[PDB]
């Protein structure tokens, strides 16, 4: 029943796909405004 | 004035910048700072032209190069003290400068320096590839950060400094004049002439010898900091140490090895320290003074 | 002079200047080795090259001695045969039983030397010895007791590169080669260190526990993360990819890769378009169908007027891509190529000439001084900036107009503003007498100094220097004029003919072909209609109305235009992720729905096409000549040449982060976090 | 891999070495004429392994091709593929490779679909044609396999190291007098 | 020396004696076993994915010699009879658990083959 | 003279100052004076043995680092010149640091006998430092004086 | 010569730097170039040399078409007529 | 303790670490690092020290060899064959 978990593992292990947002979002012009999702930390921005 | 130093040994150490663990002799000191003057007489700096210093404590290094640069240079500069972008606007329009030099990083309240200096200045965001600042100041036509990413608007310092050749150096750098003024603290001028003398009168008053290595905590920024600090290494040859935003502990990590060495410490570090974890480092201060 | 010398009684002729080594490896007869390397100095350290001459007692290193007339080398005798055991066995002695854990598992020249020549069984009963594990950084991953102490990892980062960080601290077995103090080797050619060193103490962090030699497909193919341009292979199990490392091709990649396009490839396996979608006012994507997407593309293509439609060229845009691009545009009445106003490259693509390097990759190893303007080689095009390196340290003086980078060799900063390019056009700078006196000058150019604002102004004054002080002379049939590119697509574009100064203010329909730099909210009009075909979605998918999914160049069978013109071949390794389809397939599409058919359906038919609008792009890894240069590049009477008062800078910030495919990099992110705070200084290294 | 010099003359020989030069038959071809005159006029008339410059020759569905086998009621797809003639070369990783590369011209076939099944993660090739490569003696041998069997093929000419002067007593030089400049 | 069902042993610590070194991959005749490793988090060289298939194999034992640190023994189980094809598709839960069920009579015979040489 | 690269010790941190007196850069001078202009390059090993005789018998990580500097040569130039040559102590030692020859000829003297007394009178093992900063012993090769051994040396000096 | 860039949207000169075939388009190129672009300062110009190609000459007029003109062994007078012809038949076109 | 942080990838080995040691039994499909995990530091005297893996040879991993004087001192060790992890006894 959880064979969803594997094969989505298996399927970004070459290739994962772009999480595209989903419902209301901000917007700048044509430009949708969201969050970066990089979990590693901009340290030379940070200081 | 500036090269007694280089004349009498110019392989002595000149400072050392622990916060950011790089030392500098003579040599390297004066060509660094001779490169940021040249740099300044390229881009078209005066005699009296004003530069705004909005640099955090740990940026000594800059501090010190931009300091000894406009110096040389005959460039005077105004630190400033702004959390606010009302404070940086009023500063700004009072002091009609022709450049501002600023940390980006640095965190002013709710917003760091740049995306106030944005905010001050709108047409920053669209000004144009390699094209002239037009702002509302009319003046303010050079904008420099000390950060490691790149804004429209804004130079980098490195991008400013420019190395002058042996042979193929068309650029003047014009006499140093002790008269000129260097440093607009408050409402009070400093020249450097005045300098000369706070630093020897510290001297006499502390007691500090040609061998004592001075330490300065907190901003270099500061006129005393200024004249017991780069200024008196390059007068009377000693050696300065600069330990930026470190604290009382860390400060006196640095301390131990030193001896018989003068302290310069900032009000601002000694509130925010809660207490010395180990005096003991501190057992061989020789002196003390405060800010 | 010629000589004559026996091998195994074979006999044979070579120069006097020919080693034992060389003249056995011309001859086709191996010798063994492990510390002796083409491109790096001499050394007999490891003597596992001893071979047995006639008149020579001791056994001589044949990497390290001269042919002698009449010699009678003898490879295949029995005193050869202990010589090589000897040296064997004193190799394997101390050394640790990593064969199952270690990464060089099946490219271990030291395994089969071992089971070629050396004896098959080992003496050595005892301790062996053990030293402490080192730090490089997440580029390089180390296990020093694999070390042999061939030092060819010091010899290629004191010569190949200007760092010198690596060095042999110790004497006797103690010895241990490395820095002595726990630093990372952070430079930019860090990963050919991992080539250069063969016992595998020194591997590929991010490829380490991954995979073993014997299990993957390897494919010949050419590097677009540079505007350079290198010749790559790329090895693959299935389809997933690993392990891009450079080939030889002395002309242009000269054996070496950079640190991006050797660890970049990671972005290709996360943040991929895998099909059609489109965004809601609201702001909700959604998966859509080809047909569906294509047929929506079609009818606002009709209902606009051609006048309000523009398009944006993106970094990775390939011929066959640009070509049908601008086909469609063409037969829909659109001739603007560009939307964003706010930087334009300012150059006519009218001569091959004026927007390519006249003196190829190898001219610098020609010319006698170098002027940069604008440019950062260690940056931007490493491998060139190594070559460089070699030519300042054979015969080569190098000058630089703009900021003082942290370059591997010494040189002359004139200055950053546009002063001194005045004074060089004037005359009155020293520059140009010095310029006169030299011979073979050269002059490059980044493209960001030509995309400022008053970039034909600079041009302009670049062209009548260069015509005064002779880098385009006749009598040398010498055209040193260079411009240092940072765009792939923008080459191509040029290449193809598509002018870059034709920007359309108002757009009210966007396709953006994977462009994800310099884009902003001001470029895109906020009532205008986007489509844009990308493969990743860190910037430009959230200003498109419609998004498209297409090929990388791993998974694209197309044509590539370097810097210096050479025209390569990129080949596909894989198919392209998900639902993503070519973008020539794409437009072609688009154009018979919107009913302008393209008249070609096959990658034959795009090429003929390509070869109607320029042939020259259908001579694979050759660079067409150009007798046009001197006309392209003269001075024109009349012109601005009116500079700013301004410094010239460098668009490069993070090395590691440079496009969108590098953003998406985890490993690239890793270097970043490592390396920028060490690399980040506002000053110079007046060391160098 | 290098057969002396003019050793064979033979009109089979020649005829290998030679390239045919497309006729324009489909509709598109015949649309873009000039482009394959251009191309005709542009691409080597011979391929020989001395030749320098890149190129690509279209499937030859002629009277040549007819000793294929990979024509089948169930298969109709790997006759006019395209393949790709270049000299493997051994990996930058090592030197002396136990079994060395770079004595013969491989012939590639782009790979097609592959894929990770749901199962178990094992991955699956759409089709099997293309999963090893082929190896010739010479180029020669290569184009006339692709020749009788009506491959395509791209022909990549190889890349070697420029021979340079090596001696040990480059190490120590001597830099010159001090009061040079 | 029975080669029945494939299983993958433990150190007496209870640590993984499998280190992604893909000698059994290679040697596998029939192309039966599958694996693709990735660091640990703690950095040992440690498999991700370990399959044999158990319906493609030949019970040769190229896999057990082959094994450096004898993680992957052939075990003496071979009533292994499976209704399913699918129960046939051996992964690394079912090695393990195998290799714990049956670790005592495996440590037992490769007691006497270790010893045999001495 | 143990280990093979730098030892992680706070007392020899590169926070640690070192400055050259007047004395030693004049000195300095003098050496590269003696040796060619342009090969300044072989001035460490003197640069060095000022550096001990300046500090207590010790080179630090920061004095090795100004030599490099003023020498223009690279920083692990002067680390691979430190750790190959064992005469310069890398880290601190006792106030006599005692070195006894241990090659046959001293050997056949009764060179172990000598080493047991120095140990005895010292309460400290061979190599080991003592608790107290006062002495070091260590095992040396010939130091030439084989027709007069047994032999110590004391601070590389003295014999 | 002042209206090319009304008439036509691009020009284009695709021909040979070493073959007597090309020789006519190539000098009349090399001489009138800088001519042509001072008279329509911004139209495209495109030239493209490769060897042993035939001399060509490519007038792109509007909506994507595109004329091709023949132009081996042609005298410089005869490469201004065909350019004058191509240029003047741009009404006719569109 | 982030960790994505500079100092925590640098003392890992530019690897994201899990405290917990419980992806693992997802990631690798089982618990052996838990496991390895609770066995403590062994404290050689010896400078350098010797595993098997095991009592004989051929009844563990290869033999290896492991160097207990670490630049900094006490800092263990941990073999590559097994997770055994080895520190040198400082008195
Ligand atoms: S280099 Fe690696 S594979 Fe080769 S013998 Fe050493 S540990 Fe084994
Ligand atoms: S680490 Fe590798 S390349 Fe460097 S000396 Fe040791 S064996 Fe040679
Ligand atoms: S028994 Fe033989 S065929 Fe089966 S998995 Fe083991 S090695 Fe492969
Ligand atoms: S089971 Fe043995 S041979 Fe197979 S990967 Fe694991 S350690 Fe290597
Ligand atoms: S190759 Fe001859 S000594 Fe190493
Ligand atoms: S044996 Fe003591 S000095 Fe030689
Ligand atoms: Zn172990």
């Amino acid at each position: 029943l959880n064979r969803m978990r594997f094969i989505t593992a298996q399927r970004d292990r070459s290739r994962a796909p772009w999480q595209s947002p989903k419902g209301e979002g901000v917007f700048q012009g044509k430009k949708l405004i969201v969050a970066s999702n990089s979990p590693f930390i901009d340290d030379m921005s940070i200081r | 004035p500036l090269a007694a130093q280089l004349a009498i040994n110019g392989n002595r150490n000149a400072v050392r910048y622990e916060n950011q663990n790089r030392t500098w002799t003579f040599n390297e000191l004066d060509a660094h700072t001779n490169a940021f003057a040249y740099g300044l007489t390229e881009l078209g700096w005066k005699a009296g032209d004003k530069l705004l210093l909005w640099v955090e404590k740990n940026h000594t290094s800059e501090i010190t190069t931009a300091q000894v640069g406009a110096a040389k240079a005959g460039v005077t500069l105004v630190p400033i003290y702004a959390h606010s972008a009302e404070e940086l606007e009023k500063a700004l329009n009072d002091t009609k400068a022709k450049g501002l030099l600023l940390s980006p990083n640095s965190k002013a309240g709710n917003s760091k320096y740049i995306e106030v200096v944005n905010k001050v200045i709108p047409e920053l965001y669209n000004t144009g590839r390699g094209s002239t600042l037009k702002t509302k100041f009319a003046n303010l036509q050079h904008i420099i950060h000390t950060g490691f990413y790149t804004f429209p608007g804004t130079y980098k310092f490195r991008q400013i400094m420019v190395y002058a050749s042996k042979n193929f150096n068309t650029l003047t750098l014009p006499n140093v004049e002790l008269n000129a003024p260097l440093f607009i603290s408050g409402n009070q001028t400093y020249t450097l002439k005045d300098l000369i003398s706070k630093t020897e009168e510290n001297r006499k008053t502390s007691k500090l010898n040609d061998n004592t290595p001075v330490f300065v905590t907190g901003d270099s920024r500061s006129p005393l900091s200024f004249s017991l600090g780069i200024l008196n290494s390059l007068l009377h040859g000693n050696y300065s140490v600069y330990t930026g935003a470190q604290d009382l502990n860390e400060v006196g990590q640095t301390i131990r090895f030193y001896d018989n060495a003068l302290l310069l410490v900032d009000g601002d570090i000694v509130k925010a320290t809660q207490s010395l974890k180990h005096s003991e480092n501190f057992a061989k201060l020789g002196g003390v003074a405060a800010n | 002079k010629q000589i004559e010398i026996f091998i195994d009684g074979k006999p044979a002729k070579v120069d006097d200047s020919y080693t034992i080594f060389q003249a056995c490896y011309e001859n086709g007869v191996i010798v063994p080795r492990f510390c002796y390397h083409e491109r790096l100095s001499v050394a007999g350290n490891c003597r596992m090259c001893l071979v047995e001459v006639e008149n020579v007692p001791k056994p001589v290193a044949a990497c390290a001695s001269q042919v002698v007339p009449g010699m009678k080398i003898k490879t295949k005798s029995e005193k050869t045969r202990i010589h090589r055991g000897n040296v064997m066995e004193f190799l394997l002695a101390n050394h640790p039983l990593d064969c199952p854990i270690c990464d060089q598992g099946g490219e271990c020249d030291l395994q089969d030397i071992s089971s070629v020549y050396g004896y098959g069984i080992s003496r050595y009963n005892e301790y062996k010895r053990a030293v402490e594990d080192k730090n490089y950084g997440p580029l390089v991953a180390t296990s020093m007791n694999r070390c042999i102490h061939c030092t060819r990892c010091v010899r290629f980062a004191t010569q190949i590169a200007g760092v010198e960080d690596l060095g042999k601290t110790g004497r006797g077995k103690a010895a241990e080669i490395g820095t002595y103090v726990e630093k990372t080797f952070n430079t930019e050619l860090s990963g050919n260190v991992v080539d250069v060193c063969p016992v595998g103490a020194l591997t590929n962090a991010p490829y380490a526990f991954t995979s073993r030699p014997w299990e993957l497909k390897s494919f010949y193919t050419s590097d677009v993360f540079d505007t350079l341009g290198s010749a790559i292979q790329v090895d693959t199990r299935g389809p997933e990819i690993m392990r891009v490392l450079p080939r030889i091709h002395e002309e242009i990649n000269e054996e070496w890769i950079s640190d991006k396009t050797r660890h970049a490839f990671d972005g290709l396996k996360r943040q991929r378009i895998n099909s059609p979608m489109k965004r809601s006012k609201d702001g909700n994507y959604e998966d859509i169908f080809w047909e569906e997407a294509i047929q929506t593309i079609s009818k606002k293509c009709l209902n606009t007027p051609s006048d309000q439609i523009g398009a944006i060229i993106g970094e990775f845009a390939d011929i066959e891509s640009i070509t049908a691009l601008k086909d469609f545009l063409n037969r829909l009445d659109v001739d603007n190529f560009e939307v964003r106003q706010h930087g334009n490259l300012k150059v006519s693509p009218d001569f091959r000439a004026n927007y390519l390097m006249n003196s190829k990759i190898t001219g610098v190893e020609d010319a006698d001084v170098l002027l940069l303007v604008g440019c950062n080689p260690r940056y931007e095009a490493p491998v060139l900036n190594a070559r460089i390196l070699k030519s300042t340290r054979k015969n080569l003086k190098v000058f630089n107009i703009g900021t003082n980078q942290d370059l591997n060799y010494k040189n002359v900063h004139l200055g950053n503003s546009t002063k001194v390019l005045k004074e060089i056009a004037d005359g009155t700078h020293p520059f140009a007498e010095r310029l006169k006196k030299a011979k073979l000058p050269m002059i490059m150019v980044g493209a960001s100094a030509l995309e400022r604002e008053d970039g034909a102004e600079l041009y302009n004054t670049l062209k009548v220097i260069s015509n005064k002080t002779g880098v385009i002379s006749e009598e040398k049939s010498w055209n040193g004029f260079n411009i240092l590119h940072k765009e792939m697509g923008r080459i191509n574009a040029l290449e193809l003919g598509i002018n870059p100064t034709s920007v359309n203010k108002n757009a009210k329909l966007v396709f953006i072909l994977g462009a994800d730099n310099n884009l902003r909210p001001e470029d895109i009009p906020a009532d205008a209609f986007v489509v844009y075909f990308g493969t990743h979605g860190d910037e430009g998918a959230y200003y498109a109305d419609i998004i498209l999914p297409t090929a990388a160049y791993t998974e694209k069978n197309a044509t590539w235009v370097n810097t210096e013109g050479r025209v390569q071949q990129g080949r596909l390794v894989v198919m392209p992720p998900g639902d993503a389809r070519e973008d020539w397939q794409i437009i072609r599409a688009l154009s018979e729905e919107a009913g302008v058919p393209l008249p070609y359906d096959s990658l034959e038919e795009l090429r003929y096409r390509v070869a109607e609008l320029a042939p020259h792009l259908l001579k694979y890894d050759y660079i067409e000549p150009t007798i046009f240069g001197k006309v392209a590049l003269s001075a024109q009477q009349g012109v601005k040449t009116t500079l700013s008062p301004t410094p010239i800078t460098d668009y490069i910030d993070n090395f590691y982060m440079t496009d969108a495919i590098s953003r998406a990099s985890v490993t690239m992110a890793k270097c970043s976090t490592a390396f920028n705070h060490e690399k980040f200084s506002n000053f110079k290294n007046l060391a160098k | 891999m290098l057969l002396p010099k003019n050793a064979i003359q033979s009109a089979r020989y020649f005829e290998i070495q030679k390239i045919p030069a497309k006729i324009a038959k489909t509709a598109n071809e015949k649309i873009l004429s000039v482009g394959v005159a251009q191309k005709n006029n542009i691409q080597p008339k011979t391929v020989t392994a001395q030749g320098q410059i890149g190129f690509v020759q279209h499937p030859q569905l002629d009277s040549s091709c007819q000793y294929t086998q990979f024509y089948t009621p169930q298969r109709r797809d790997i006759r006019g593929r395209v393949a790709r003639i270049y000299i493997q070369d051994t990996n930058h990783m090592h030197d002396t490779p136990q079994i060395p590369e770079g004595y013969k011209w491989t012939l590639e076939f782009e790979r097609q679909a592959q894929y990770k099944t749901p199962w178990m993660g094992w991955s699956f090739n759409g089709d099997t044609f293309s999963k090893r490569n082929h190896y010739f003696c010479t180029l020669e041998d290569a184009i006339s396999y692709c020749k009788q069997m009506g491959f395509g093929y791209e022909v990549s000419f190889p890349r070697s190291r420029y021979h340079t002067r090596k001696s040990y007593a480059d190490n120590m030089l001597w830099p010159g007098h001090d009061n040079a400049v | 020396l029975f080669r029945g069902e494939h299983a993958l042993r433990r150190y007496p610590t209870g640590e993984e004696r499998c280190i992604a070194c893909k000698l059994c991959q290679s040697a596998c005749p029939a192309r039966a076993i599958t694996i693709e490793t990735e660091p640990r988090p703690d950095g040992s060289r440690r498999t991700v994915r370990y399959d044999i298939d158990m319906t493609k194999c030949i019970y040769c034992g190229f896999c057990q010699e082959a094994c450096p640190v004898d993680a992957i023994v052939e075990g003496p189980n071979y009533e292994q009879t499976a209704y399913l094809h699918e129960d046939l598709f051996y992964d690394k839960y079912k090695l393990l658990e195998n290799g714990d069920k049956w670790e005592p009579q495996i440590a037992r015979n490769i007691e006497y083959l270790i010893n045999q040489p001495l | 003279s143990r280990l093979a690269a730098h030892r992680k010790n706070d007392d020899n941190s590169d926070s640690v100052p070192f400055e050259f007196t007047p004395e030693n850069y004049k000195e300095i001078e003098k050496i590269l004076a003696k040796y060619p202009l342009k090969q300044k390059r072989s001035a460490v090993m003197p640069l060095l043995y000022l550096v001990q005789e300046q500090n207590n018998n010790w080179v630090p990580l920061s004095a090795m680092k100004k030599i490099a500097k003023l020498l223009e040569m690279p920083e692990i130039d002067v680390y691979e010149v430190a750790t190959f040559y064992t005469m310069y102590n890398r880290e601190p030692v006792g106030k006599f640091h005692l070195q006894i020859c241990g090659t046959t000829p001293c050997q056949l003297c009764g060179s172990r006998e000598i080493t047991k007394a120095i140990e005895e009178y010292t309460q400290t093992k061979l190599g080991h430092t003592s608790a107290d900063g006062k002495w070091t012993l260590e095992e040396v090769e010939c130091l030439g004086a084989c027709s007069n051994a047994p032999m110590i040396q004391v601070n590389n000096k003295w014999v | 010569q002042k209206l090319i860039g009304t008439n036509l949207r691009e020009l284009r000169f695709v021909f040979c730097q070493n073959s007597q075939r090309s020789l006519g388009l190539r000098n009349y190129i090399a001489k009138n170039y800088w001519n042509l672009k001072n008279q329509n300062p911004n139209f495209p110009l495109i030239v493209r040399e490769c060897e042993e190609a035939d001399p060509y000459i490519i007038a792109r007029y509007q909506y994507g078409v595109e004329k091709k003109a023949f132009a081996a062994n042609n005298n410089e007078a005869e490469i201004e007529n065909i350019i004058k012809t191509l240029v003047e038949q741009s009404n006719k076109v569109n | 303790l982030n960790p994505y942080s500079y100092e925590a990838l640098k003392e890992n080995h530019w690897l994201v670490s899990d405290s917990s040691k419980k992806n693992s039994e997802w990631t690798h499909k089982s618990n052996a690092e838990q496991l390895i995990a609770k066995v403590p530091i062994i404290y050689v005297d010896s400078n350098i020290v010797r595993c098997i893996g095991g009592t004989e040879i051929n009844a563990g991993h290869p033999q290896v060899y492991i160097q207990l004087d670490t630049r900094k001192h006490g800092t263990p060790q941990t073999c590559k064959y097994c997770g055994l992890r080895y520190a040198k006894k400082m008195d």
